[PDB]
């Protein structure tokens, strides 16, 4: 299942 | 043997034609098992393999949320990267991301991945240590400094060493009928005359899984690497793969040529010759 | 930017046997950017019920797609794949060769 954290570039 | 899990993501902006398209697909080894397409009518994460269908509704809800959220962060990043590269808002641009893990036969982490490309060129990549970054240019160094300050690599390391490996083990057990079965290639050699002096020998490998395979032609036991036409391994559409290798042979010399087939579904590497 | 022209293979799922149903495949790979137009042709005309895989990409970030349709080959029917991409001055047609 997927990685949940959402870093922005 | 060894196994892998990978998530692939592509966002493609289309100015004047709505928001960027977002497509992500998940793989275990060479088997597609989940997909999400932002252009589908009611976009949700959808199963693409039978052994994932048994996961319950909260699984599908969590994966749908993550995909939608990643679609949103890609749209922000596309806008950000236009600034970083001093680019016009008029063109289409592409952001690709792959992440995942490889495990060995004991199920332990061999290595993890998390890497990016912008417009088809390497942007930023998590190093094999799962703690430092490789930035391709001064724009990706800006992201690098952001991600170091937010400690992104620590979160990734925790995921890749923990959930990635553990859920891969789960999927491998649930789909062991297929994910843990190697299908050997069915092989044969065809002969295609070109002129009075030349013929093509084509060595075929059909219906195999996984995709990894080695096909080589030898002449008098010497590898014909420079004179062998090798097509890209290609999907049959039924989970299996196809490949061929071909050499142009002087007529009368057919028997000096041997085709060699290595595949994990084969106990011994195979040797075969043109059989008139 | 960087642009890479698609490789094209057209082939059947199973060995071709005239009168027996099969799947016709057009596999485009190695290309960038991802926008591409792919048609399967029966005797020069566009087949209507063609499906395709979801966009993915290889280790070098170039994209690949499989377009496919059920078909039943005959000795006389010509099948082909027509591909257009930003790298192509004109659409490329690759004929189905049952020996390739």
């Amino acid at each position: 299942r997927r990685f949940s954290r959402s870093p922005i570039r | 043997g060894s196994h892998s899990m990978r998530y692939f993501h592509t966002s493609v902006s289309r100015p004047g034609r709505g928001e960027p398209r977002f497509i992500t697909v998940g793989y275990v080894d060479d088997t597609l098992f989940v997909r999400f397409d932002s252009d589908a009518a009611s976009p949700r994460e959808e199963p693409r393999a039978p052994w994932i269908e048994q996961e319950g509704p909260e699984y599908w809800d969590r994966e749908t949320q993550i995909c939608k959220a990643k679609a949103q962060t890609d749209r922000e990043d596309l806008r950000t990267l236009l600034r970083y590269y001093n680019q016009s808002e008029a063109g289409s641009h592409t952001l690709q991301n792959m992440y995942g893990c490889d495990v060995g036969p004991d199920g332990r982490l061999l290595r993890g991945y998390h890497q990016d490309a912008y417009d088809g060129k390497d942007y930023i990549a998590l190093n094999e240590d799962l703690s430092s970054w490789t930035a391709a240019d001064t724009a990706a160094q800006i992201t690098q400094r952001k991600w170091e300050a937010a400690r992104v690599a620590e979160q990734l390391r925790a995921y890749l060493e923990g959930e990635c490996v553990e859920w891969l083990r789960r999927y491998l057990e649930n789909g062991k009928e297929t994910l843990q079965r190697a299908d050997p290639p069915k092989t044969h050699v065809t002969h295609h005359p070109i002129s009075d002096h030349e013929a093509t020998l084509r060595c075929w490998a059909l219906g195999f899984y996984p995709a990894e395979i080695t096909l080589t032609w030898q002449r008098d036991g010497e590898d014909q690497t420079q004179d062998t036409e090798l097509v890209e391994t290609r999907p049959a559409g039924d989970r299996t793969f196809q490949k061929w290798a071909a050499v142009v042979v002087p007529s009368g010399e057919e028997q000096r040529y041997t085709c060699h087939v290595q595949h994990e579904g084969l106990p011994k590497p195979l040797t075969l010759r043109w059989e008139p | 930017m960087i642009q890479r022209t698609p490789k094209i293979q057209v082939y059947s799922r199973h060995p071709a046997e005239n009168g027996k149903s099969n799947f016709l495949n057009c596999y485009v790979s190695g290309f960038h950017p991802s926008d591409i137009e792919v048609d399967l042709l029966k005797n020069g005309e566009r087949i209507e019920k063609v499906e395709h895989s979801d966009l993915s990409f290889s280790k070098d970030w170039s994209f690949y797609l499989l377009y496919y349709t059920e078909f039943t080959p005959t000795e006389k029917d010509e099948y082909a794949c027509r591909v257009n991409h930003v790298t192509l001055s004109q659409p490329k047609i690759v004929k189905w060769d049952r020996d390739m």
